[PDB]
């Protein structure tokens, strides 16, 4: 039913006045004499409600109903293929008026399979011919992938709907509907619910529910659990791990639970344990950096958490001062600076979705599909959204349009160029760039709109080696104080931050040596100890040798 | 009618890389 | 494209069977549907009767309404699965205003536009532009056979920072001549069909004479496709704008990235500075941006260090300042003030 059916407000508006009024109100069109030739087509992301919808609607209007089902249309003859259709658009046309469905119609309309889009296409015609013009009959095709319909048959559907992903407000409806004859608590806050699954389909919020249902179960399990160990006095505890004895104490009955509702902990439990459609594939798993394990870098944090953090925590308070939900910023330095470890902390800390590009990643052999992986690239960041696109090593894929490029990467680089620029400033996506050598990157991706933010991630100062050496010792385990006049060293002065990792390393190794000696004047535990770095100090030189070059760029 | 399995032909078109020479 | 009579039968014939009303006079939605086609007046009567069905649908759920005392669209079917007449209106001419507006050309896809509304009053200074405008673009336009007197028998080029009214001088020139704009990009010509799309501009261009050709990015377009998109450009930059009326203006960030043959006296002409506005117009650039969300205003911004903000880069001192803002708002536990504005001057 239509009540079944939710957060379609939007659709459903559409389909009242494309749908339902050449079906049941034709006599106003009779008396105002226009023929309706609309074709009305459904599309929309996988799982978006296309089939349920199209049913609970023909139930609805009441006028004759055809389910048309593609691969059901072959009866195994060639020409029995076209006797199927022409019984349907034969049906409708004498039992008008009358709603034709035609469900997953690209499976039959992208020999035998040139002849059915030819019949299908004709058919449509027949009903604008015969016909009072007053009792019209309409055909609904409903496909996830618009763009594989025959040209011959798209061009007949005029009217498309386009449903899309639900919003915040539509998700919320989605959620009250699906848990309405279910026994809830009363902490379930589905305005919560709403806003921490962004790019779910209607398919996917059925999971979250669908997940949180087993969870309310799981504690009649544990208790059938017990009374089958209760029923069997140790029983194949030895060499039997505990989930695998499990499946062997309710197996051994199989013949012999109370009613519970659903909490609020439980919900954001399901949520975590439901994958989106959207992020099946193409995702990257979010980096375990946090800004914990980013030591200084005040500058690069306050920037990265008012242009990319902030406005997906807070998207209204930000958008009042004029900071639109979206940025597109290009990290460059010295290498070993941090560029990478920031934009690692920006897409943990920010709790979006991630997607990195390592280099020239999106390179194909074959034509067009080099571009294809760019443009698709962008597709599911919007479903996604807010996302973070890391671009790591970015001067790989936008080089500078010399005149030795080739008609190759130049075709890649106007892809992601036009791309950039379809990046809306209310879209959510928010794109990071990282490259140690600004000056092979090509100056067209540094306009507005493309990542014309630039943040310089240069080599620490001295007091700021000292955060940053306090930092990696810290996420590691000589005490403070040492640690100070170790990263205030001279023999510091152009250390990085993987320098002083590097440094923290050698010092480390250095225990070792000086363990495995120690341990062999006493049988014949391993501690960093000052004496350590100070051998570390002499051994250890600076990866950038001349830093002048990374920031005349 | 019995549905048979036929042999096609594809387009590929791969693209190779060059090298390529300079002067004084 | 149909000219602008021509449209009048278009209109009448697809409303041929359609219950018009005395008030629908067409010929004032044909002036009003510049770019549109025929196959864009046609979903233009599908709009205006599907508008005129609304009114039955609308007293229709009226007439449910009451009988019966979940959000809107889903309790109107409802209602309406209930009772599973209505009464013959006529399009009004109200209407068909409205469903110009809804339907949107298709010339729009193709990149094709109308006469620009933009004028010299939107943009700032230029006031030594405007006199080289007048003579090389504007001026051969208005006076197709005065020029002839001086024997003078295709074009110019923009260059400068970008986003400094580039794109918006080209579309105050289409209109001060009352020509045609097509503004295209260079990225998104690029497609072996780069080549055909070239072409295609410039013949929809002469079908719908008098019209501007405006190349933004050209440099994309042909650098220096190698000698396939920079030979078909030079074939209609030769036959242009002699008895055509045709100007195609380029715009690009220095006048070296576009190939040579490019610029020669035949195709291209004179080169124009564009960028670097002065202290009056940066007044309403600035205003420009705060009016979406004036004392401060004209002082944090005519000062000596806010001269060589583009309006590219004058959008960074506000965004700068808004920063700052929120910074405040932090430390204090959404309003721009002065205080914002002089921590952010020095910062951009
Ligand atoms: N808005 C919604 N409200 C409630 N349930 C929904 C909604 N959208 C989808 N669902 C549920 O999710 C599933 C969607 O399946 P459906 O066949 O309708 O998807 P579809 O849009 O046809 O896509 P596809 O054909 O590609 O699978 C059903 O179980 C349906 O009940
Ligand atoms: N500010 C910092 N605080 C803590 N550790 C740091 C810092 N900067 C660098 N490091 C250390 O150096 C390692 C390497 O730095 P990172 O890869 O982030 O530099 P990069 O700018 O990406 O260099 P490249 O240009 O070579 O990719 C980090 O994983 C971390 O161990
Ligand atoms: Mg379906
Ligand atoms: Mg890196």
């Amino acid at each position: 039913s239509i009540l079944d059916i939710a957060g379609v407000d939007d659709t459903l508006q559409r389909l009242l006045k494309e749908v339902w009024f050449p079906l049941r109100g034709g006599e106003a069109c009779e008396k105002m004499g226009y023929r309706y030739d609309n074709g009305v087509l459904l599309h929309g992301p996988s799982g978006c409600g296309k089939t349920t919808l199209a049913h609970a609607i023909a139930g609805s209007i009441g006028v004759a109903f055809i389910p048309v089902s593609a691969p059901s249309v072959i009866g195994g003859t060639s020409g029995e293929s076209e006797k199927n259709i022409r019984d349907v658009f034969d049906e409708a046309i004498r039992l008008a008026p009358c709603l034709i469905f035609l469900d997953q119609i690209d499976a039959i309309a992208g020999g035998m399979e040139s002849r059915i889009v030819a019949e299908i296409m004709n058919g449509m015609d027949r009903i604008r011919q015969n016909t009072p013009l007053g009792k019209n009959v309409v055909v609904l095709a409903a496909t996830n992938r618009p763009e594989f319909l025959d040209p011959a048959i798209r061009r007949r559907f005029s009217v498309e709907i386009d449903m899309g992903m639900p919003s915040e407000r539509a998700r919320e409806q989605i959620l009250r509907s699906l848990t309405r004859d279910l026994s809830l608590a009363d902490d379930i806050n589905f305005k919560e619910l709403a806003k921490m699954t962004p790019g779910y389909v209607g398919s996917d919020l059925q999971y979250v529910v669908k997940a949180a249902v087993s969870e309310s179960f799981q504690a009649n399990i544990d208790s059938l659990l017990a009374q089958a160990r209760a029923k069997h006095p140790a029983d194949h505890l030895a060499n039997v791990s505990q989930p695998q004895r499990d499946w062997l104490l309710l197996e051994a009955h199989r013949d012999e639970w109370p009613s519970t509702k659903i909490t609020m902990e439980q919900f954001r439990k399901a949520v975590s344990l439901v994958q989106p459609a959207s992020k099946r594939e193409g995702f990257s798993t979010i980096p375990d950096t946090t800004w914990s394990h980013v030591g200084a870098l005040e500058d690069v944090r306050k920037k990265l958490e008012m242009s990319i953090i902030g406005p997906i925590k807070n998207p209204e308070l930000f958008t009042r001062v004029g900071i639109k939900p979206a940025a597109g910023i290009l990290l460059w330095g010295p290498p070993g600076c941090g560029k990478t470890l920031v934009a690692k902390a920006v897409a943990n800390e920010s709790k979006a979705n991630f997607i990195s590009i390592k280099g020239p990643e999106l390179l194909n052999k074959y034509v067009g599909e080099s571009e294809r992986a760019v443009r698709q690239l962008f597709s599911r960041a919007k479903s996604s959204a807010p996302c973070i696109l890391f671009f790591d090593q970015m001067d790989a894929l936008v080089p500078r349009r010399d005149d030795s490029l080739s008609d190759a990467s130049a075709r890649v680089v106007n892809t992601l160029l036009t791309e950039l620029d379809g990046v809306g400033d209310r879209s959510g996506i928010y794109v990071i760039g990282a490259t140690n050598r600004p000056d092979m990157i090509d100056e067209a991706i540094r306009r507005p709109g493309r990542l014309g933010t630039s943040i310089y991630v240069g080599l620490p100062s001295a007091e700021d080696r000292v955060k940053i050496l306090k930092t990696l010792y810290r996420n590691t385990v000589t005490t403070d104080a040492d640690l100070e006049k170790v990263a205030l060293d001279l023999r510091c002065t152009g250390f990085s931050g993987a320098d002083l990792g590097n440094l923290m390393q050698a010092a480390a190794q250095a225990c070792l040596e000086r363990v495995y000696t120690q341990r062999q004047q006493k049988r014949k535990e391993p501690v960093i100890t000052m004496e350590d770095w100070e051998k570390a100090l002499n051994e250890v030189k600076p990866s950038v040798k001349d830093p002048e070059k990374y920031m005349h760029s | 009618l019995l549905l048979l399995l036929l042999l096609l032909l594809l387009l590929l078109l791969l693209l190779l890389l060059l090298l390529l020479l300079l002067l004084l």
